[PDB]
């Protein structure tokens, strides 16, 4: 148990500031509040909301899923908050080791010079567009995704 | 300061069903964790059941699990116990509480929840 009340304690997710700093971060009311949170996966992706979040009692092991290419903020829609709290507010999501496939042999294709000449990026950005956020990049040497939503 | 009120509570058959309400009220519980605990006449307070607001996933005690269910209407920051198959054991004053506040408890400590209802009676009758 979290002296903070988060709920993480899946392999490869992580928070920033580290749960072992949120652990020290509860306040006189028994809060844990944070200017900028970060929740990541090593592998996979991170997610980042900019301002005053309240991060404590925050059930991140069910709320927050970084995956290949895709991450889900909020399971279904009936548990969803309102727009501003928990989780449901503006954010900057990254997803990492995101590269095409080789249709020759299904391998994936990571040279930066072939993803430049099939305009990878823009079947990313097309797809972000598509999805209602606003793409930001798409960094070829890590397989970086990088794209805007104002909720989840 | 919060308020947490009960209801729903009373006399049922044995073998019925009663669902207990609790409003909550006076700040925000976007950051909340309730439970239902329940306490029979010389007993310590017993354990049923946990919500975490911010996702809404519940976890049940064994001793009422397949029984006891736990939900909400987040629009009316309301909880439900939904109790099946009653039994005169089942009798006892049943308690909402709640947290806004982290803590070194476990989630089914009585300690771990600052804020408590008033209780409601429940009366299984054979």
């Amino acid at each position: 148990s979290h002296p903070a009340g988060i709920i993480l304690t899946r392999d490869s997710y992580y928070t920033i500031p580290s749960m072992e700093e949120l652990a020290r971060s509860v306040d006189e009311n028994g809060e844990c509040i944070v200017n900028g949170f970060t929740i990541g996966r090593e592998g996979f992706g991170s997610i980042y909301f900019e301002g005053i979040v309240n991060l404590t009692n925050l059930d991140l092991d069910s709320i927050v899923h970084i995956r290949r290419k895709e991450v889900i903020v909020y399971v279904d829609d009936q548990n969803k908050p309102p727009l501003g709290e928990g989780l449901n507010r503006p954010a900057q999501v990254t997803l990492d080791e995101v590269w095409p496939i080789d249709k020759t042999s299904r391998s994936m294709i990571t040279s930066p010079e072939r993803l430049s000449e099939m305009n990878y990026k823009s079947k990313l950005e097309n797809a972000s567009r598509k999805q209602g956020a606003q793409f930001v990049d798409y960094r070829p040497e890590s397989g970086s995704w990088v794209f805007k939503v104002n909720h989840f | 300061q919060v308020q947490l009120v009960e209801s729903g509570g009373g006399p049922v058959e044995a073998g019925g069903s009663l669902r207990l309400s609790c409003a909550a009220s006076g700040r925000s519980f976007s950051n909340s964790v309730m439970a239902w605990f329940r306490q029979a006449p010389g007993k310590e307070r017993e354990f049923l059941s946990v919500l975490n607001w911010s996702s809404g996933r519940t976890s049940i005690a064994d001793s009422v699990k397949g029984r006891f269910t736990m939900s909400r209407d987040p629009a009316k920051i309301t909880v439900y116990l939904q109790m099946n198959g009653l039994k005169p054991e089942d009798t006892a004053v049943y308690y909402c509480a709640a947290s806004n506040r982290g803590s070194l408890y476990t989630l089914d400590n009585q300690n771990r929840y600052e804020d408590w209802g008033q209780g409601t009676q429940v009366t299984v009758s054979s």
